[PDB]
């Protein structure tokens, strides 16, 4: 369960296996974070 | 491509197409109009969102409705093997 | 109105529509009481694996 | 938002066209002959060049993390 | 009978001479749409960061058009299993980078995007994007990023003739089919004409517009897919293919 950090864009990237209070990346004290893709290969049909 | 065959006679034939769109039908339109002893030859798209067409032909007794179908399909292919034979030099 | 068909599938009009379902993980009275977020195993009103 | 691939009345490639016209047109020559010497006569294509807006420069700066 | 009149790049005009206006109307018709071209049908990503979704990309990456001349007899036709690869992998460092079709490499040398100016995407800082398209061949009924010609005209052709000398004419009509050489009117660009009719709606005695009954001009322009002259090759063998299982069925039928 990867994550990264909102700071600008894309600011590195966390991990689930991180425990800090509230909801925060080590790097820096930015509260938002998002749920990076997963890595798997999509099928996109071109219609 | 589906066929089916609705009302044949000896002068009169309808005949339903499954998978022709408008150039299929007026081809063939076209070369039935084009061979002696037809007196009516029409098709039409009964719904432009189904791809199907009707070929409705009625003929004065000299010959068959399905030969003259068939006449108008050799008329067809021998107009694209020479328009291919014509590009082909050019 | 009659609409170009190829025009469409070469990128006309198409659109796209973005919904937005958000939840707040509240904290009632009581003791150390959560709505903690975890997927579901065995509890009641289970929609189905 | 980009410019498309394709004119969509007939499907002729204008996006390879878009950074000549757009560099040349800003470096102070008129619409008319550019589109003429470069290869769209058909006005549905010049409406593609035309009216286009470019909106991914400003979007990459807003972009989704994901 | 089939003259040609210009064959610039891409483009491609002929004179037909004995040929039913239902048959070319066929024929163009069926270089629309019944002639195979290699073009994206599904797309792998595995990574995407870009500013574009997933399905804009795909769609992008489908309507940019692949040279195909060589590929009608190495790849089945769709009614018929072999698909060609193409990879685009890149990677932005510290500013933008707009990625064009140059940089789409392909499992098969020989099948290469028709030019490489198609700009794909652009790429904002520190954004990576991989994908693997999957190319096939398919006719221009099931999609549109199929069709080989970008346009298809058939149309009549003009016999216009001048009875005497007009000044209004020239200025008239839309196309240049009227010249004013020595004080004296005259056509320079016969089968330019469009039998619009404004030559002799001004000036209606100076000028003479008829059609002419078996004689046709019929003009393709291709996008680079291929050749104008296989395609209409091709629309006339997708015809015949069509013709001949019609009258198969009818014989079976019989
Ligand atoms: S373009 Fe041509 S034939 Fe008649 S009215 Fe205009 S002249
Ligand atoms: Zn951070
Ligand atoms: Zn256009």
């Amino acid at each position: 369960a990867k994550y990264r950090c909102g700071k600008c864009w894309k600011e590195l990237d966390d991990d689930q296996l991180k425990t800090l209070p509230g909801v925060r990346c080590p790097y820096c004290g930015y509260r938002i974070i998002y749920m990076v893709r997963k890595p798997t290969v999509k099928i996109v049909k071109a219609i | 491509m589906e066929i089916k065959v609705i009302k044949e006679e000896q002068n009169y034939l309808e005949l339903q197409i499954d998978g022709e769109e408008h150039t299929i039908g007026n081809l063939l339109k076209g070369m039935l109009l084009k061979v002696p002893g037809v007196k009516f030859a029409a098709y039409s798209l009964p719904h432009p969102l189904i791809t199907s067409i009707t070929i409705k032909i009625l003929t004065d007794g000299s010959i068959s409705a399905r030969e003259a179908l068939i006449k108008a399909i050799e008329l067809a292919e021998n107009y694209a093997n020479l328009f291919i034979d014509e590009v082909k030099k050019i | 109105i009659i609409m170009n068909k190829s025009s469409i599938e070469r990128g006309m009009y198409r659109s796209t529509f973005f919904r937005l379902y958000s939840t707040e993980e509240v904290k009632y009275p009581g003791g150390q009481e959560d709505k903690i977020i975890t997927p579901e195993a065995g509890v009641k009103g289970y929609k189905g694996k | 938002m980009i410019i498309p691939i394709r004119c969509f009345t007939c499907g002729a490639v204008v996006a390879d066209k878009w950074e000549p016209f757009s560099n040349r047109v800003m470096g102070g020559e008129d619409p008319e002959k550019v589109l003429t010497e470069l290869g769209v006569n058909r006005y549905c294509c010049r409406r593609m060049l035309l009216s286009h807006v470019n909106i991914i420069r400003e979007i990459i700066h807003y972009t989704r993390p994901i | 009978p089939i003259s040609l009149i210009e064959r610039n790049g891409l483009r491609l005009r002929l004179v037909l001479e004995n040929y039913p206006l239902e048959f070319v109307n066929s024929i163009r018709r069926a270089s629309i749409l019944y002639v195979p071209v290699m073009a994206v049908d599904e797309v792998y990503f595995i990574e995407n960061n870009s500013p574009l979704y997933d399905e804009i990309l795909a769609h992008r990456l489908a309507l940019v058009p692949f040279v195909s001349d060589e590929a009608l007899e190495h790849y089945r036709p769709p009614e018929e299993g072999c698909y060609n690869r193409v990879y685009l992998d890149v990677e932005a460092k510290d500013q933008p980078l707009m990625i064009y079709s140059r940089d789409l490499k392909s499992e098969d040398q020989m099948i290469t995007p028709v030019s490489g100016a198609i700009p794909i995407v652009l790429l904002g800082s520190k954004q990576k994007i991989s994908l693997e398209a999957r190319l096939r061949l398919g006719y221009g009924k099931e999609h549109i990023k199929y069709s080989p010609v970008s346009v298809s005209i058939v149309r009549y052709y003009p016999k216009v003739t001048v009875l005497g000398n007009c000044e209004k004419a020239v200025e008239v009509c839309p196309e240049g089919v009227f010249a004013m050489e020595n004080n004296k009117l005259v056509v320079k660009n016969e089968l330019s004409c469009i039998l619009c009719e404004e030559c002799l709606k001004y000036c209606a005695g100076s000028v003479s517009i008829e059609s002419v009954e078996n004689k046709f001009i019929l003009e393709i322009e291709s996008v680079g897919s291929l050749k104008p002259e296989r395609i209409l090759i091709e629309a006339s063998k997708s015809l015949l293919r069509k013709l001949s299982e019609l009258k198969s069925k009818l014989e079976a039928g019989k």
